[PDB]
């Protein structure tokens, strides 16, 4: 049997790696964290350090506050019973205003009120965050690629519990907290906006995200294939081509007739895992606000 | 034509069938045995399909659907215009992909690479299976397959799906879709990372894979690794397929009642199914 | 209505980004060649883009792409037929020539080095720190090849640095003198790391490193291509 590079052989370890310093400000990263074996055999087994400014603990601080806010409310509706809290623990939401309280928030906190406490945390917590993807890039000198494509999945999640609404007239449209809940609340816009399988923007994302699975599936297994020539030290193919990256272009135009470069194909990947929630954004925001029924909309168009 | 790097790469060998008999290219494709054996499946099933249009009357593209035997037919065979096309274009549409896995495996032989795409390949093709192939048999009947058609595929899903209540409540359907976003996830950041080192602010040098596993480790406390990043990617994907084909070959099979009911097993565990108050009490 | 115009909007959208990512992608490889390596007639519907320039870090430069391209190396082939698209035969041996699944690439003649100037792969000996943390240490196993000989054994494993990892095991010959296998090509077992790619006899003609602590990515390159060429051209010798 041929080694097929999916799990290592054999693990190496060495002094922790602190990483580079450019202009990070060294005195906000914590000490490594332990060493993982298991985690070894498929990639790295080093945890830590981690980067915690002011920011990053205002978008922690929030996040957990997000989290907490709706737990507490789980608890309740669970009687504080633990038992309870288990057994139930999908079936629990937290659910946004009643449509009668319009985009106000005087809604009792029982009814509303605490669904947007949870929001609102959740709202600086993804923005503080994504704040923090562009400070770790800027303060390493690299392009903002990651902080722009983030953009890409924030707009989506503004979309379907902020700018949706807003659009709408109510915080009842919004999404509620909840495992189950979530997913009524999925099944039931499709069925209410005429089945979004009608909605071109929704097939397109089907696409994008069917194309992310195809192309990272393509990407991934010929990097492995040619990791023989190392292949995935990409950033150096890119720099200084080698049979690695020659190979792997023709496994592919010899396949489907054409190729990508080493880089190239990033470019391929990060467009493609983009347009998904790009695509869906449009898709979610144009529903009930221009198009109240896809299926019909469709029928003219 | 060829890549200004390509010649000393296109060399005899790697035929898995024939030898050298059809060991050659047409433009960048290589052709190979199985590219011939996927010409005929293809252009056979391409050909059956403008057939099935005939019989259906029309030659639009969102029109034209070859349906499979109605319900009534079982696991036999039927009359070309009334499930037969569809059973005879499903056999070449198999070969073909198969064929197309095949010639990849001949393509990596004459590379010297590892046969990681195709394998891969090999997941899509089983999952196409499943819906095609083993679901309708395991289920007594191929009319339970999906049609080719570009909008009637997808009212098989819609009604497919809501045969079982609201479907995302297969637990294995949850599982693949957290696959299938987690892999688009990580192809954003995997895309976008490189990309960074690669192109960094203006008049500044490249950077390095150092430099990748700083970001990450600074952003979230971990690096995966350049090696990792790829086996993880490839791990996602196949994995969301894996569990994409287990959700449906499961259905109308083992459960075939409405998938939200499934979860009463839990809620009715001894140790806590009577217990009053919460959302079930 | 104003979900037409988006919809419509983004198919241009769409055209435009997909025309601007298959240029992106030409950048290396092209202008298209004949067999001769003359420019072909024929490139297609798709420009060659602008030159982009990455400047290169500890000095070793710039890259602009496109920009001339040439093998700068010899290629030992020949045409098997009097019209293009039929496979061209080693006129050597295609091992010893770098030709087929045994090519190499020109890559430059320098290591590769870590974020901060170090060589980013050095034997372990010589990684201070560094130690096997999992799995069978390979270090002292004897070598097999597919033709079940023993062709040596490890003296060491060479380490990228920066990622942590293995990346060759150092294989000392009969003779003295060392080789560098890929870890992706080898099996390391209990009593022994085998070899699919390479019989016994091979293993000497493995290409040798200039430098016995360090791996250039010229070395790397012809190093691994002659292991991979192996599993077609050793295929007789192979058991
Ligand atoms: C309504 C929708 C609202 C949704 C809002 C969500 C927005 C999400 C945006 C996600 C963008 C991901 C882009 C990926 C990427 O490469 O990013 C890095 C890229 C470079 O980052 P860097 O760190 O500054 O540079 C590093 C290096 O110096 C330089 O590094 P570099 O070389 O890698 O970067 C150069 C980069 C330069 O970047 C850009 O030029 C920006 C691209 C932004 C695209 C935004 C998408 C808009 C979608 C519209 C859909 C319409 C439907 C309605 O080149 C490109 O990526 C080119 C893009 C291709 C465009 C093709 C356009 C075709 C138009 C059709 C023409 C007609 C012909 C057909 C017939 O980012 C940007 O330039 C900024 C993007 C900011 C967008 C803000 C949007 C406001 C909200
Ligand atoms: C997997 C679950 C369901 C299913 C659920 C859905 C849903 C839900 C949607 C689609 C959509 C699509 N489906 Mg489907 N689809 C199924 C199985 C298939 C099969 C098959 C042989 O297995 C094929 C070829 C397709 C093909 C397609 C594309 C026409 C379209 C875009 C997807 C995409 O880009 O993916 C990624 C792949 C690529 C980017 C590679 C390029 C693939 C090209 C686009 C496919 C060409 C298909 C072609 C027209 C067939 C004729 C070719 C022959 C010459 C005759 N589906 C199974 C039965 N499919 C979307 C749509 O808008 O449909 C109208 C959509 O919303
Ligand atoms: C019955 C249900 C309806 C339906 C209703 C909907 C609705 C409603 C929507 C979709 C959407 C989508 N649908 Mg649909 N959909 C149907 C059937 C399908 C089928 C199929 C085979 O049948 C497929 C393949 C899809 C596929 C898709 C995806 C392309 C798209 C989601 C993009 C994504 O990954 O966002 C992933 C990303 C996000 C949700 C971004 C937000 C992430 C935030 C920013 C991060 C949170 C961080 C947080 C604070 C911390 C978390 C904790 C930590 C992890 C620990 N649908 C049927 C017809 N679908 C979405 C869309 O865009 O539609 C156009 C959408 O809104
Ligand atoms: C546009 C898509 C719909 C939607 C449709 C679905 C469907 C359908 C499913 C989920 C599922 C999940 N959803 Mg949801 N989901 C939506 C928006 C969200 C948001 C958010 C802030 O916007 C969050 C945090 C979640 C979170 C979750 C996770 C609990 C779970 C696994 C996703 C995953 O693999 O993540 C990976 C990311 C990291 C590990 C990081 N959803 C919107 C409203 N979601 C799956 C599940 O198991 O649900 C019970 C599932 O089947
Ligand atoms: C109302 C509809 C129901 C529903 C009903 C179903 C049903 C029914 C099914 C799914 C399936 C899926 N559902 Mg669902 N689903 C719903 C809502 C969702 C939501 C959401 C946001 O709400 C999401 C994210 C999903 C997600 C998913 C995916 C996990 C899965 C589809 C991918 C797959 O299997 O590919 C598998 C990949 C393939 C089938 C592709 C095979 C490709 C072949 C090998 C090659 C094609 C070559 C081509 C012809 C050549 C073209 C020419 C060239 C381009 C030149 N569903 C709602 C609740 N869902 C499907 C599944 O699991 O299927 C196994 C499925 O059958
Ligand atoms: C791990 C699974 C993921 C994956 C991987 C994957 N796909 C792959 C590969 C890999 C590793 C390849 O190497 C191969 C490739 O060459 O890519 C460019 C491929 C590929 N994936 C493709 C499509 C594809 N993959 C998909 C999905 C996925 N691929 C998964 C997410 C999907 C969807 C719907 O999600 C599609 C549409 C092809 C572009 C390509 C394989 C090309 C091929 O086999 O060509 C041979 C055949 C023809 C050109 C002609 C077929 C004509 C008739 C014989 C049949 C058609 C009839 C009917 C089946 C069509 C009905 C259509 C309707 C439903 C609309
Ligand atoms: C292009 C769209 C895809 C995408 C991209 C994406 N997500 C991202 C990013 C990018 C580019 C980040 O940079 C950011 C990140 O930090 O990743 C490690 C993130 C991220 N995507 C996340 C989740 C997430 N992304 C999802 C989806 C997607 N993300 C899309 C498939 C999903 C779903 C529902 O599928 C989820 C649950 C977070 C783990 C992380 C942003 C973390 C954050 O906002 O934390 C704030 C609060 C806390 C401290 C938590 C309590
Ligand atoms: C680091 O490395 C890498 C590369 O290189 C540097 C690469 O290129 C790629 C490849 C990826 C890309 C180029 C990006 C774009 C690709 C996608 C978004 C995926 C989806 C693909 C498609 C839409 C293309 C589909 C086209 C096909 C299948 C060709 C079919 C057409 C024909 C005309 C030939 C038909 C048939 C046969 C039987 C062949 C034999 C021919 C004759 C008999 C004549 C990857 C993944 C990679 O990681
Ligand atoms: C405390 O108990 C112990 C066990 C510790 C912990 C228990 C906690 C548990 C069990 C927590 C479970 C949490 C769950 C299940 C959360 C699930 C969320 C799901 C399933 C989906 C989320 C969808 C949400 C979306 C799309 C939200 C979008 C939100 C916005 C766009 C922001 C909206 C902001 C608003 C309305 C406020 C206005 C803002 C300003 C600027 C003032
Ligand atoms: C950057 C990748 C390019 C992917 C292009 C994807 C094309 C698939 C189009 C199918 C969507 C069809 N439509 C109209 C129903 O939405
Ligand atoms: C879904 C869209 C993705 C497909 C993009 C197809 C690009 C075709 C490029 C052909 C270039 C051919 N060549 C060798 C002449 O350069
Ligand atoms: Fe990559
Ligand atoms: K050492």
């Amino acid at each position: 049997a041929e080694y097929q590079n999916i799990f290592s052989q054999v693990q190496v370890r060495g002094p922790a790696d602190l990483g580079m310093t450019e202009d990070v400000n060294l005195a906000n990263r914590s000490g490594v964290g332990p060493f993982s074996t298991l985690l070894g055999w498929f990639g790295n087994a080093q945890l830590g350090p981690i980067y915690l400014g002011s920011l990053g603990v205002l978008s922690l601080f929030s996040g957990l506050m997000w989290f907490f806010t709706i737990g507490i409310w789980f608890w309740y509706q669970a009687g504080w019973n633990p038992a309870v809290f288990l057994r139930d623990l999908f079936f629990f939401s937290l659910e946004p205003p009643a449509p009668e309280y319009g985009l106000s928030f005087a809604a009792p906190l029982k009814e509303g009120g605490l669904w947007l406490i949870a929001s609102f945390f959740m709202f600086v917590a993804v923005w503080s965050w994504w704040g923090r993807t562009y400070l770790r890039a800027q303060a390493l000198g690299m392009g903002k690629h990651t902080a722009w494509a983030f953009l890409s999945a924030i707009w989506l999640w503004m979309v379907l519990g902020f700018i949706r609404p807003i659009l709408m007239g109510s915080w009842s449209e919004a999404v509620p907290y909840g495992i189950f809940s979530h997913l009524d609340w999925t099944n039931n816009f499709s069925l209410v906006h005429g089945n979004l399988f009608y909605n071109p923007f929704h097939g397109l994302s089907i696409a994008f995200l069917y194309g992310s699975a195809l192309l990272f599936a393509m990407h991934g297994a010929t990097i492995l294939a040619v990791s023989r020539f190392g292949g995935e030290r990409e950033l150096e193919q890119i720099a200084d081509r080698g049979t690695a990256a020659e190979r792997a272009a023709l496994f592919w135009r010899w396949t489907m007739g054409f190729n990508a470069t080493m880089e190239g194909i990033h470019r391929w990947a990060i467009w493609m895992a983009v347009l998904v929630t790009l695509t869906g954004g449009i898709g979610i925001l144009l529903s009930g606000t221009v198009v109240d029924n896809w299926y019909v909309w469709g029928q003219n168009h | 034509a060829l890549l200004s790097f390509e010649r000393k790469y296109r060399v005899p060998g790697g035929t898995l069938v024939g030898g050298n008999l059809f060991d050659f290219w047409v433009g960048p494709f290589y052709v190979g045995f199985f590219g011939v054996a996927t010409f005929f499946f293809a252009a056979l099933g391409i050909i059956l399909i403008a057939w099935s249009a005939v019989l259906q009357g029309t030659w639009n593209p969102q029109l034209i659907s070859v349906y499979p035997p109605a319900l009534e037919y079982g696991l036999g065979g039927a009359p070309l215009a009334k499930g037969g096309l569809w059973q005879i274009i499903t056999i070449c549409a198999t070969g073909a992909f198969v064929s197309w896995a095949l010639r990849e495996v001949e393509i990596c032989r004459k590379l010297g690479i590892g046969y990681h795409i195709p394998f891969a390949f090999a997941f899509a093709i089983l999952a196409y299976l499943t819906l095609v192939l083993f679901r309708p048999v395991m289920m007594g009947a191929w009319g339970y397959a999906f049609p080719y058609g570009i909008w009637t595929h997808l009212d098989w899903v819609s009604n497919t799906g809501y045969t079982y209540g609201n479907f995302h409540y297969n637990p294995a359907h949850m599982i693949a879709i957290s696959f299938f976003f987690t892999n688009a996830l990580a192809l954003a950041l995997h895309g976008a990372l490189v990309l960074s080192a690669a192109n960094p602010e203006k008049g500044k040098e490249m950077r390095t894979p150092d430099h990748e596993n700083t970001f990450f480790r600074d952003l979230v406390g971990y690096s995966i690794g350049t090696l990792g990043i790829h086996r993880l990617g490839l791990l996602l994907s196949l994995s969301a397929v894996f569990f994409s084909a287990l959700c449906m070959i499961i259905t109308g099979t083992i459960w075939f009642d409405q998938w939200v009911d499934w979860w009463q097993w839990w809620v009715k565990l001894p140790w806590w199914a009577n217990i009053p108050g919460g959302i079930n009490g | 209505d104003l979900a037409s115009l988006a919809i419509y909007s983004f198919w241009i959208f769409l055209a435009g980004l997909i025309y601007y990512l298959q240029t992106e992608n030409m950048r290396e490889g092209y202008p298209l060649e004949n067999e001769d390596g003359t420019p072909a007639a024929n490139q297609g519907p798709f420009p060659l883009p602008k030159p982009k320039t990455f400047i290169l870090p500890h000095g070793r430069g710039t890259l602009t792409v496109p920009g001339p391209e040439s093998e700068d190396r010899p290629i030992a082939l020949a045409r098997t037929a009097v019209s293009e698209g039929f496979p061209h035969a080693p006129t050597g041996d295609p091992m010893k020539d770098g030709v087929g699944p045994a090519s190499w690439v020109a890559r430059r003649d320098l290591p590769e080095l870590d974020g901060h100037g170090h060589n980013k792969i050095k034997p372990m000996k010589a990684a201070a720190g560094f130690h096997v943390s999992a799995g069978k240490n390979p270090i002292g196993l004897p070598v097999r090849g597919c033709d079940l000989e023993i062709a040596g054994k490890v003296v060491d494993i060479w380490v990228d640095i920066p990622e942590q990892m293995a990346r060759f095991l150092e294989v000392e010959l009969k003779d003295g003198s060392t080789r560098l296998l890929p870890m992706q090509m080898v099996k390391v077992q209990s009593n022994r790391v085998h070899v699919n790619a390479l019989s016994s006899d091979l293993f000497a003609g493995i290409p040798t490193i200039k430098s016995p602590t360090e791996v250039t990515l010229l070395e790397e390159d012809k190093i691994c291509g002659y292991v991979a060429g192996g599993l077609m051209y050793a295929a007789p010798k192979r058991k």
